[PDB]
């Protein structure tokens, strides 16, 4: 919902207005200052040219208050499935020695398995020495030796990346309209900057966090919710221990990538003369993910994911207090009077009043053509600006009084001449 | 280095009808006479496996001793466009050859024969699938897989396709599925048993008991052309047999060696003899385990 | 690596205006082709921007392509008086440009193929802007902007230049700046759409989304050096085109293979793509895109 | 300096160049299997208007 | 031998559907290629820690053992385990693959 | 040792140069936009005649 609840007009040294085209713009070569609006409220920027009538608006919507994550250290882990492959040689025979295959590494294609073929995984070669004579099928009296070449590969379809956060930001998703109507939602937090079309913003004061955050590990899921463990962050993985194999890539996991890490002498194998099963007893994060699935209750707090950009947030239930830099990066600034028709009526005004929510106004502009209504008071401390079209439309905004019973003029205009209007609302206490 | 491998037991004959008019000089395979269908098969950096189990025999010298039929066509024509008996078992394979090649052969799914055959004067491409226009003109056929061939007795007509998880692997269509499949060239085996069908293999795990039988031996006539002689003439250790037989100490350790006094020379060999498998937990013998890089479409979504 | 360097897809024609002496070694533009209006675009340390985006079109092939008409004069005169066209578009530029060179060529800002050309025998001078007396005599042109072009149709007849708080850049009348004029020669890039004008930028923020498209394979001739070969004769599956096609298993699987009915061999290529531009937040198609080296005067206070 | 952006040039700008690795195969923009990679090439610009001397 | 840890195994009978009769094994989370398929376990208790202490010694053919001790690591003089093999063939026959104690063999 | 304060060299006193950075353009006395230098000659010598040993 529009409304621009706390409004400053722009310091005349960063605003020189010019003519070009039977037309009076200007452009701003500096940075303002506004308060943060609440959930619901907005932060408009009144800007003036050289008289009255020529007013632009900058409005700034603010969606909620949200606790972002900062990512850190990173990886990516999942499910995985060994493969024993057994080749026994008689002794003296091409590489069948006993004492070769004791120090063999691991790195090394051994003579009866180079014709595996293209195995860009994460493979390895042992060797384990067996028994001989003519019991076992063979013609030394020394005895044999199986060569090991077991390569793992992945089984599951998906995978989930283990990561922590260091620091919660809080992050303000801001919905930032241009003064021709341009819009376009970006995010804040803490002391970030963007790139929008206007120039630049970066949130300024900030006064909200959450302490203790690195002794716990957030795991995300490609589509489906996110996850959170009651453990510090992962350090070296040994065996038996959550994320004793990780990697760097999404694609690592999924296709049992050589690039990655894992245990040594992790891989068990069962030598059975001729027979070979090599078995692992890897973790399995999925219990984990389902024994503590988001959302979750912690603290005061509710730990949730987020839609559209993936990242992790923290949901508060405090008060919105924050500081905004409009950085305008010397972008000009056209209006062009209109004069179209425009007989507005009041409709309804319920709210609060004394809070940062505000009060809704209903307004039914009827104009003839397509254009902009501006509308302030007396004093010179409220603006209202609706669009206008042909037709019968019903428009409004939030606004703000410190009074239960509103009887504040207005004066709204569309083309030149400006004509009284009266409001009046009954309130209630909205802290 | 010394061709000591081209001694192939057995009859040894690699032609095939259509073309290669090179089995004047390959029937059998010798010392004398060359041929493109088997001097590549010889070269390091290619084939290991074959080179390996160099002691047996290959495809078309296992089709020589009744051990696999002949399919119908048994050469395939590429002059016909708009699919041919021979397009959806090679075009899904992904092969190589130093090019100048007419004809190829490769495994059916059924089991028997099946090649191609470039009529004069076409060339094949880099990688064998289709063809092309026009150095020397090599009739033979190129090795597309890398398999070999044995004698075995083990009936095991009864096993399909032992992968699982794999929805349509080569030209065989395990089951049906219209989602994102993960398409790339593996290296996946194979194995055929006796007269079965193109059976895949999930794992690799051989088995060769090294004893006294012929197979396991590669025993030539002693010179100082050559076939597979009997082992087990040879006279045993402190005794007496029918003919005389010599060799180093690997053959020499175990039986009795005449020296200039011998008409056949035996000597060991290494991978050769019994070649066991495992397959759905039993041990089995099969008839020749080759390699290939046919499409493997794995599930995923 | 990068085997697509010189290989230019669809059109590939490098025809000039006025400097008429490559026109026999031009078209089409091959793996061993000789133009000095192309030679020069893959030299190391002069255009990073057209060897990272190398599978695309050029200036003059974008001409050719029936989608940017030509100036009048397409050619202008060096030794004219008053009313030169290729005038103020030419002596703000700053890129310098090599010796042995008597005609370059650019574009202006209505989105014509614009050149100049010096009467013989007169070389360009250090900065290009006037001319001087006579290695050997390039029989071409030289680029003196380093953009390029793809298949494009969007319409961006209602998008101007978007560099806000700057006075005037190049040889476009922006906005009047109150301060004081600062000449400063920095990189300001350009876009030209479908048919516009000239559109500066600020941040050029280029992506490439590939899909199946038929831009992403080539065709080069059979040898029994490379040729040139056109991949858009290449029909479907099950059908018959105009001219034969063939190739791989990539190459076969979505088109069909006449084996040895053609005369060239289609492989598996790609750096095409649709390749979007980011111009006012919108994510539009760019058809003339690039970066122009003018005079730029910015305010001082 | 990377291929990608080395068109800008090696000016005094405060500049730095990275390496990210992505997917490979047709799931997001590529040919073959391998992940792909993404050039980074940032460069720092001035925001305010003027500076202080702390 | 030692061990770290003890797992939890069920020796299973599993009988397919022809009536064909396989005896296997089952521990902690193995899995094990069978003619239908696979099988392995999903969840497992009753475990039993601090057995790094003690030693266990193996017979063919006659049984096990158990002493109360901490497994051997290095070899020693006065210690038990001061020439150790790889294999069984390895010390029936004497093979340079083990490893002895230095300066053992004493002279006179 | 400066270029526009040549007429000095490396005298047996107690000498110093520096280069301080200033503005450019119209506004102080120059052509190129580039900031400009500020060549700083500045020697030490004695006031009176009269020392001490401390």
């Amino acid at each position: 919902d529009p409304g621009c609840s706390e409004l400053i007009q722009a310091s005349s040294r960063i605003t020189t207005c010019s003519t070009e085209g039977v037309n009076t713009k200007c452009r701003l070569s500096g940075t303002a200052l506004i308060r943060a609006g609440s959930v619901g409220a907005e932060a408009c920027l009144m800007l003036k040219g050289v008289k009255e009538d020529q007013t632009k608006f900058l409005k700034i919507k603010t969606v909620s208050s949200e606790l972002s994550c900062r990512e850190g250290q990173s990886y990516w882990t999942g499910s995985f499935s060994p493969k024993c492959l057994s080749s026994r040689r008689c002794h003296l025979v091409g590489e069948c020695h006993v004492n070769r295959c004791l120090s063999w590494r691991d790195n090394e294609t051994s003579a009866e398995f180079s014709f595996v073929g293209e195995s860009t995984t994460m493979r390895e070669n042992k060797c384990f020495e067996q028994c001989g004579g003519w019991g076992c099928g063979c013609f030394n009296v020394n005895p044999s030796c199986l060569f090991v070449h077991t390569y793992l590969q992945s089984v599951r379809k998906e995978a989930l990346r283990v990561f922590n956060c260091i620091d919660w930001v809080h992050k303000l998703t801001l919905e930032i309209t241009d003064f021709d109507g341009s819009v376009s939602t970006i995010d804040l937090g803490a002391s970030s900057s963007r790139f929008t079309n206007w120039g630049s913003v970066s949130l300024s004061l900030d006064a909200e966090g959450i302490s203790g955050s690195n002794s716990f590990s957030f795991i995300e899921s490609p589509g489906k919710g996110y996850a959170i463990v009651d453990e510090p962050f992962s350090e070296i993985p040994r065996q038996g221990f959550l994320g004793e194999i990780r990697c760097n890539s999404e694609s690592s996991v999924l296709s049992a990538h050589e690039s990655c890490l894992r245990a040594p002498n992790l891989i068990s194998y069962k030598p059975m003369i001729d027979q070979l099963e090599c078995t692992t007893n890897l973790i399995d994060p999925f219990v984990v993910f389902e024994r503590g699935s988001l959302p979750q209750t912690r603290n005061d707090k509710t730990f949730a994911a987020s839609k559209g950009n993936r990242g992790v947030q923290a949901f508060s239930k405090g008060s919105v207090q924050a500081d905004l830099t409009l950085m305008f990066d010397n972008f000009e600034v056209d209006f062009v009077g209109a004069a179209v028709s425009c007989d507005a009526a009041f409709l309804n005004l319920t709210g609060c009043y004394s809070c940062n929510a505000g009060a809704r106004v209903c307004l039914s502009i009827t104009s003839t053509g397509t254009g902009s209504l501006s509308a302030h008071n007396k004093d010179g401390s409220l603006h209202i600006v609706l669009p206008s079209e042909n037709g019968t439309k019903d428009q409004c905004q939030i606004l703000h009084f410190t009074v239960p019973e509103v009887e504040e003029e207005f004066m709204y205009s569309c083309d030149g001449d400006e004509r009284p209007l009266l409001v009046k609302g009954t309130l209630i206490a909205i802290d | 280095e010394d061709p000591h491998l081209r001694n192939r037991p057995g009859k040894g004959h690699n032609y095939i009808d259509g073309m290669t008019q090179e089995d004047a000089t390959c029937k059998p395979v010798t010392y004398a006479g060359a041929c493109s269908s088997f001097d590549v098969l010889l070269e390091k950096g290619k084939f290991p496996l074959f080179q390996s189990y160099a002691h047996h025999r290959t495809l078309l010298e296992a089709v020589h001793d009744t051990i696999i039929a002949k399919a119908d066509p048994p050469s395939c024509d590429l002059q016909s466009a708009h699919g041919n008996p021979c397009m959806k078992e090679k075009l899904v394979m992904k092969t190589h050859c130093p090019n100048d090649y007419q004809s190829a052969h490769y495994l059916n799914n059924d089991g028997k024969m099946a090649s191609v055959k470039c009529p004069p004067k076409y060339e094949l491409t880099e990688d064998c699938n289709f063809c092309r226009q026009m150095a020397s003109l090599k009739k033979g056929s190129y090795p597309l897989q890398d398999l070999f061939c044995q004698s075995s007795e083990d009936d095991g007509s009864k096993l399909k396709t032992k992968m699982k998880g794999v929805c349509e692997v080569g030209v065989q269509a395990l089951k049906k599925c219209d989602g994102q499949l993960s398409t790339a060239h593996e290296v996946v085996p194979f194995a055929v048993f006796k007269n079965s069908k193109k059976v895949y293999l999930d794992k690799l795990d051989l088995k060769t008991e090294e004893n006294l039988l012929p197979d396991s031996f590669v025993c030539f006539e002693h010179k100082g052309e050559l076939k597979s002689f009997d082992i087990s003439q040879c006279p045993k250790i402190g005794g007496h047999g029918s003919k005389k037989c010599t060799g180093d100490a690997a053959f020499c350790s175990a039986y009795e060696c005449t020296a200039q006094y011998a008409n056949a020379y035996c000597s060991h060999a290494n991978g050769s003899g019994i070649v066991q498998i495992q397959v759905s937990g039993v041990w089995k013998k099969p008839l020749c385990v080759g390699y290939e890089r046919v499409v493997v479409k794995r599930e995923l979504s």
